[PDB]
RNA sequence: GAAACAUCUCAGUAUCGGGAGGAACAGAAAACGCAACGUGAUGUCGUUAGUAACCGCGAGUGAACGCGAUACAGCCCAAAC
RNA sequence: ACUCGUACGGUCACUGAAUCCUGCCCAGUGCAGGUAUCUGAACACCUCGUACAAGAGGACGAAGGACCUGUCAACGGCGGG
RNA sequence: GCUUUACUGCAGGCUGUCGCUGAGGACUCUCACUCCGGGAGGAGGACACCGAUAGCCGGGCA
């Protein structure tokens, strides 16, 4: 039958309406007082976590990231540079919020590793977002079966390289096919026409 | 002795004035310059013309002519002998990957021929039956309706 | 020069002889659902368009009169070249 | 560069910020669509092709499927119980 | 920043000690204020349109403008007959 | 380099609209949100702030 997960789940579906509509109402006024990187004991969407590959063991953590709102924050130009380019306050960035906060939270822990994150709300002016993080020199995952893909030195800062799930789905590497031509293998192998 | 080997000592190497061979002034801009002003001379006129169908909505047919065939009759020993009798589609070469097989008149027909298509012009016919020989049109041409 | 309302003339059509009006040009209006209202919106963003970015041009000191030949037991019509004529009367 | 110039070009080049490895990235189809009784992860090379497509439809810009090759290798979770 | 500051303040301009004075002009331009009426973009909205969409018309209508007033120690003007 | 009622744009100010945003064409409210207070608590209040968009002005700038 469903899963008690599906429960968390077919509520987030629409976080605006019954009980998560209270919810949220209420933690952000204690989330809008918090740090940038918040770490917390455990996952506010426990399916999603899970899903992405959460588990409830030692080494896996789990922190809220809240990042400015808006489009794109641009300077207008020193020199002189023409109408197409004076970006300032009708154009936006390259990258998505949630790879923004993915970065954020990896830096504020030098040592763990991202393997993913998801929405958990935003208000008027700012976007919060969880991130799972693992420690790839706890034996406790260096052991785990499912975890352990994490450690090599090849997943170092995996992050920063565009390795993350919201990484790569920036990257317009998402369809195998049409309109993929400029993205895979690589945008910069692709003299960045993605 | 080459022309280029020659020119040690011309100073212009054929340039003429010293002062003409320099920037792309001397071309008259770089590349298609003016195509439509000083140099407009002999440049298709500016503008769009027709359509195009979608690449892959197109009939490329593999045609040949009755002259082709008829002049290889006994030269393709590696075919039938009626009554000849011959399906072109196994004479055309870029046919395995052909829309379909189409045999054109043109040229005599000095032979009795029983050929085999999927579709022939209105005078390959005149010039297979009129020498005494019948046409056969493959299971796909039947779709000429 | 006025333009009889209902003329004696030719056609590119039934190869005789009938009755031809005289109606000027009533065009018509933008589509909206067109090759230039699309690409009135991707020839642009930020800066200068060109051909996107330009404005109207002036006229000469007399407009060509721009028709239609409308026909009588027919319905329908063709195009003609036009006059520059300050104005016309089609009289009748 | 467009023989001026704003779109366009130069060019996602120069330069800057962050990060990994001896290689990186990609990768086992919500693919393809020689529409098929067809192919079967991914890079790359030859070609397809200066083709399709774009574009003050100007100057210029410019793929892909397929094909021939190189090398080939497929798997693990979330949930149900 | 001004600012450990608060109209006897400090900001932004003009003229350039004292002394005698500092005329007339608000049409244009600027600034400011008002405004029946008119004009005035997008969203939502009504009608039609499309099994949807593109779309057609309507409706309401902000700032702004029209229009009206104030202002020259505001830009400036102070002629011909 | 500089100027402007040159061309074209951008900052920026003004304004409508959407989100933040809640309870009962004019109104009440408090609970988000803002400000004052050491605090208790006070003021303000779905406005303001901020994201987006639309119209006007726009040599301050390119
Ligand atoms: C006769 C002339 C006309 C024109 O042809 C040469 C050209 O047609 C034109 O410039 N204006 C036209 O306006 C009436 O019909 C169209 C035309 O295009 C407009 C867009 C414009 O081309 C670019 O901004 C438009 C808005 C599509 C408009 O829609 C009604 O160029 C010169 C002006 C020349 C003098
Ligand atoms: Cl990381
Ligand atoms: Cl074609
Ligand atoms: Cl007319
Ligand atoms: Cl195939
Ligand atoms: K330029
Ligand atoms: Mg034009
Ligand atoms: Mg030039
Ligand atoms: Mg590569
Ligand atoms: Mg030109
Ligand atoms: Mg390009
Ligand atoms: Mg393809
Ligand atoms: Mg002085
Ligand atoms: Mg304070
Ligand atoms: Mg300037
Ligand atoms: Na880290
Ligand atoms: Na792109
Ligand atoms: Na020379
Ligand atoms: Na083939
Ligand atoms: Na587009
Ligand atoms: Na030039
Ligand atoms: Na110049
Ligand atoms: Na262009
Ligand atoms: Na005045
Ligand atoms: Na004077
Ligand atoms: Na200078
Ligand atoms: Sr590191
Ligand atoms: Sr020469
Ligand atoms: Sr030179
Ligand atoms: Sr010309
Ligand atoms: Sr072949
Ligand atoms: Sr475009
Ligand atoms: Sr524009
Ligand atoms: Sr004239
Ligand atoms: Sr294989
Ligand atoms: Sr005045």
């Amino acid at each position: 039958a469903r899963s008690a997960y599906s429960y968390i789940r077919d509520a987030w579906k629409n976080p605006g309406d019954g009980q998560l509509a209270e919810l949220q109402w209420q933690r952000q006024q204690e989330w809008r007082n918090e740090g940038a990187v918040e770490r917390i004991e455990r996952p506010t969407r426990l399916d999603k976590a899970r899903s992405q590959g959460y588990k409830a063991k030692q080494g896996v953590i789990v922190a809220r990231v809240s990042v400015r709102k808006g489009s794109a924050r641009k300077r207008r130009h020193k020199a002189g540079r023409r109408s197409k380019r004076q970006g300032v306050t009708r154009i936006t960035r390259r990258k998505d919020i949630q790879r923004v906060a993915e970065e954020r939270a990896s830096r504020t822990f030098p040592n763990l590793r991202v393997l993913n994150s998801y929405s958990v709300g935003q208000d008027g002016r700012q976007k919060w977002h969880e991130v799972i993080l693992i420690d790839p020199n706890h034996p406790a995952i260096q052991n785990d079966d499912d975890l352990s893909w994490i450690c090599a030195d090849d997943q170092a800062d995996r992050v920063f390289r565009g390795l993350t799930g919201a990484g790569r789905r920036n990257r317009g590497l998402s369809g195998k096919g049409k309109g993929s031509e400029k993205t895979r293998p690589s945008l910069r192998s692709n003299g960045g026409k993605g | 002795t080459s022309k280029k080997k020659r020119q040690r000592g011309s100073r212009t190497h054929g340039g003429g004035s010293h002062k003409n061979r320099r920037g792309a002034g001397h071309r008259g801009g770089r590349g298609d310059a003016g195509r439509d002003k000083h140099e407009f001379h002999n440049h298709e006129p500016l503008g769009k013309s027709g359509f195009k169908r979608p690449q892959k909505v197109q009939e490329e047919a593999a045609t040949i002519d009755v002259r082709e065939i008829d002049e290889n009759v006994t030269l393709l020993a590696a075919d039938d002998v009626a009554e000849f009798r011959v399906d072109v589609r196994d004479v055309v070469e870029e046919a395995d990957d052909a829309d379909y097989v189409k045999v054109l008149g043109a040229g005599q027909v000095r032979h009795e021929l029983t050929l085999i298509a999927d579709d022939f012009s209105e005078g390959a016919r005149e010039k297979v039956e009129g020498a005494g020989g019948s046409v056969e049109l493959t299971d796909l041409g039947e779709e000429r309706q | 020069m006025q333009m009889p309302r209902r003329f004696n003339t030719y056609c590119p059509h039934c190869n005789e002889h009938q009755e031809h009006e005289v109606e000027k040009v009533r065009s018509g209006r933008q589509t909206g659902m067109k090759w230039i209202d699309r690409q009135r919106e991707r020839n642009s963003g930020i800066g200068n368009d060109g051909k996107f970015s330009k404005v109207p041009g002036g006229d000469k000191p007399t407009k060509k009169t721009d028709l239609k030949y409308r026909c009588g037991e027919c319905g329908k019509a063709h195009l003609r070249e036009g006059w520059r004529a300050g104005r016309l009367e089609f009289q009748e």
